[PDB]
């Protein structure tokens, strides 16, 4: 199919230059993109889908939009503004030990030694056939340098990036899911090799 | 009213020290030569020393001296220098290419030259200020210098942080541009030899007319034309540095609190801030903050005895304040 | 004979002052949490204030001082603070980027970065000793921060000339290096209350070991192959400064003369430049020139009671001095 | 013609980088440049040419190649390797008033208020048939900024670029001198309009 196909490859053209919505959008972009995932999540393929996890949720996959933002005085308390690059998002979902991991990594853009990452264990659960209720273990910012930086403010930076709460799969392709969590927040995630992370 | 008119009272001081200064910024090396001109655009009629000399003549007067002393001097130019210094160190440091106007050292000459230049008087400061032998007033001068480190640290920190307060406001302000009046009328003040109530209320006197100074200016980063500035109407907020004016704007308007909350992510979201900063009379309660500030100061001097040269303080109070009308 | 096995008699106290720099500078700021990890390498083993913490401690004892004063240590902080602002900066200026191996801050950081932290640090030692409140070790201080500024004239000035004798070469090499350890050794020895005599024989002790020093990586400079040092071998000789192993050379060379005066105009004519030096035998002479600095460093201690403080301070200038074999 | 016509052209092709000789040059370049002015100076077309003065040598003269260095200890005290580039080099000969006009241009980066010259006029005399005698008259830097830069090494600056002594010229075409001064210098000067100057 190409309906919801060259949609999808629309929303992609849309998030070109935005940085997965991190820090922040012009208003009438926002309201474009969420048309785009509201008419994906409309069209989703994948219904009654936590019984399908293995084969359509299992995986490593990077974040290409959500309505996480970091913005104003955390973006400036994280050094996120001009010294720490956020790089990629990845959410790997693994059903057999039934885990949820967040990896944020990170960058300084010349610090071969700070070019770390924050990792986020979580543990799943299914509740409602399109619902799975979040739980967090374990949270870790590596390097101890890059830990040096974020520490006196861990506790915002997981807050940020924490999956704890549900997690509602609305769309959900075999290179593309949407999930609505509990705090009304979009995510927009896309496959990538666990190689990547 | 005009800043000749304040000047010419202290011109002579001035031109020594403008001469002294391009004497020894510029030690024969062909390129700082040049940047020691281009630095003391020449007369040496510029608020700080003009300071310095002033409550320099004042105090000495109040006390017989029948001159400024050696100190007085060293002290007009240690200040002059530190001023200087920091305001090239700062254009090197977040990359400017203007400063009022005029082009930067950094523009002109490049960064290792403008490094150089601002290490260069910070070093002849730091020397000149030991060889005063006055233990106070070099520690006065290094809590200045202390305070341009404070004062980096704490901008940086308070970057679109919506919920500064004026008191913290107030002391970015300080470690700005008050802390170093302040100082340096304390110290002209303390070399004349007057008692330490002058020399407290010249502090005074001081760190107040540096606080109205930059809460004026804080205003004309708004009231002013993106011509009349090298820079936009508006550049202090575009910029994530939230002065008195916006303080007192967001007091009241919640919607200038999403707009700098989203950094200004709207596209004509600085406008619309601007907007809601002139509409908030937040730019009023900012004058009247001047306001002030600038009478603190001007009763700071009532300890001096009748001149011309607490005339010329009393006037750089109101010289400031009707520069916004 | 090894760097940890001298630096181990005040490992504590270099510990100590390495966490105070590490906190202080990167000041729960981001960026400068990162640049202050890696400016101060963990642990705090470094010469000069090891130096500063040995004649402390020397002399301390010497005097009966059972512990270490609040001066001591805010002395060999400063000290630190100083030698780490002035790399930074010097790094900035001149273009560098690298420092013995490993990469610069300017280089990590940018530009911006590494001349703020340096700004900071000068800040900070700035005010730091302004609070030692010892008029003395504040004009010592000064005068280290003054003769960086002359250092910078004198060797933008000296580029190139073959005429630069030996005591004017001495004199940058002291500008450079010498000075800062000359001071913090007599101002180690002022804050332990020791004799006058003690504190100048303390001042000649960090001179001429400094001297030595300087003279000693003069050398290293020709003699260590291209990839042991992070530059070609002779570089502070393309690049006009000439240092002792060329003044020696050129002493009775004519043909380095009109190498070096066409400014290394031929091709090639570095490294014709480069055979001259290790033919004329002014590496050799260079050598017996550190080796004197360093016997006028080791008579310099002969005041201090035996200890394993003064036994560390003179095995600072056996390992200099075998250094270069 | 074109032996000399395409040896002229040669002459200007080895001298492209070398910045008109005046910060040094290999010595093996420097010989090839001297073989290709002996060979010009060797093909004079103009013979006895200070009965042709009007016509052949007056004029306005850029230069191009000159042995005139300005190396090592000089070059830094006048800031010449770092901070002030050694601009044109001009000689009007201007053969009415016994004239010679040194104008050494000078430039600064982004300084628009350093861009200066060192002037020196001079007026010359006929003692033989191919060759002046060159007398110094006035000297003068501007704008004053330049001077306050220079003024110090002022003497040191001019005796660089005396024109005082002799000028024995040899091939003299329409549009290219060479000059012999007292001092054994070679001076290649071009022809340049008046308003370059
Ligand atoms: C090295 C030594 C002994 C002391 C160094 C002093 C030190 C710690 C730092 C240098 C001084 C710096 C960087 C800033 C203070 C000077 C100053 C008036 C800055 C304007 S703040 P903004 O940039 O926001 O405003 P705009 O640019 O518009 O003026
Ligand atoms: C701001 C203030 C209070 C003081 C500032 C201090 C000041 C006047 C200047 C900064 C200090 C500078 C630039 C140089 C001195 C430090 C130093 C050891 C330079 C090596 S000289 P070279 O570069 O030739 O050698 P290489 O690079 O190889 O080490
Ligand atoms: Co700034
Ligand atoms: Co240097």
């Amino acid at each position: 199919e190409a309906a919801l196909g060259d949609a999808k490859d629309a929303l992609y053209a849309a998030l070109e230059g935005m940085n997965r919505g991190i820090f922040g959008m012009t208003s009438e972009k926002r309201s474009e993109i969420h048309a785009l995932v509201e008419l994906l999540e409309s069209k989703n393929p994948t219904p009654e889908p936590t019984d399908k996890l293995q084969d359509k949720v299992d995986g490593c996959w990077r974040l290409v939009y959500s309505t996480i933002s970091i913005l104003g005085k955390k973006r400036t308390k994280l050094g996120l503004r001009d010294f720490i690059s956020l790089g990629d998002f990845f959410q790997m979902i693994d059903v057999k030990e039934e885990k949820a991991v967040n990896v944020i990594k990170f960058s300084a853009r010349a610090l071969k030694i700070l070019s770390g990452q924050l990792t986020i264990e979580a543990s799943y659960k299914i509740t409602t056939k399109t619902k799975v209720d979040i739980t967090l273990d374990s949270s870790t910012i590596t390097p101890d340098q890059l830990m040096n930086i974020f520490q006196k403010n861990y506790d915002m930076l997981l807050a940020i990036f924490n999956p704890e709460g549900w997690l509602e799969i609305t769309y959900v392709d075999e290179s593309l899911r949407i999930g609505r969590d509990d705090k009304a927040n979009i995510f927009v995630l896309e496959r990538a090799d666990p190689s990547e992370v | 009213m005009s800043v000749s008119s304040l000047l010419e009272v202290v011109a002579d001081d001035l031109l020594k020290l403008n001469n002294n200064l391009k004497s020894l910024v510029g030690a024969e090396n062909p390129v700082l030569v040049s940047a020691a001109e281009q630095i003391f655009g020449a007369g040496g009629k510029r608020l700080r020393p003009a300071l310095v000399f002033l409550v320099s003549r004042a105090t000495a007067e109040l006390a017989g001296l029948l001159e400024l002393t050696t100190e007085h001097q060293r002290l007009a130019e240690i200040i002059e220098m530190i001023h200087t210094a920091s305001l090239i160190h700062d254009d090197v440091i977040d990359d400017s290419g203007m400063r009022r106007g005029k082009e930067t050292i950094h523009q002109l000459y490049g960064t290792r030259v403008a490094v150089l230049a601002g290490d260069f008087m910070f070093a002849q400061s730091s020397w000149f200020l030991a060889n005063l032998e006055n233990i106070e007033v070099i520690k006065l001068i290094s809590q200045v210098i202390k305070d341009f480190a404070s004062g980096e640290i704490k901008q940086a920190s308070t970057l679109f942080d919506c919920d500064i307060t004026l008191d913290d406001y107030l002391l970015k302000s300080y470690y700005k541009t008050a802390s170093l009046i302040a100082a340096s009328t304390r110290s002209a003040a303390i070399f004349s030899g007057v008692s330490t109530a002058i020399c407290e209320q010249m502090y005074e006197y001081g760190r107040n007319l540096g606080l109205s100074f930059q809460v004026v200016d804080d205003i004309l980063d708004f009231t002013q034309s993106a011509e009349q500035l090298g820079k936009p109407a508006g550049s202090d907020l575009a910029k994530g540095n939230l002065t008195a004016p916006v303080i007192f704007a967001l007091q009241d308007e919640p919607q200038l609190r999403e707009i700098i909350d989203s950094e200004f992510s709207e596209t004509n979201s600085l406008a619309t801030a601007i907007e809601l900063v002139h509409r908030s009379g937040g730019i009023k309660r900012a004058h009247e903050l001047a306001r002030e500030k600038g009478e603190i100061a001007i009763q700071s001097l009532q300890c001096l005895p009748r001149s011309e040269f607490r005339s010329t303080l009393e006037n750089m109070v109101k010289y400031n304040l009707e520069r916004i009308d």
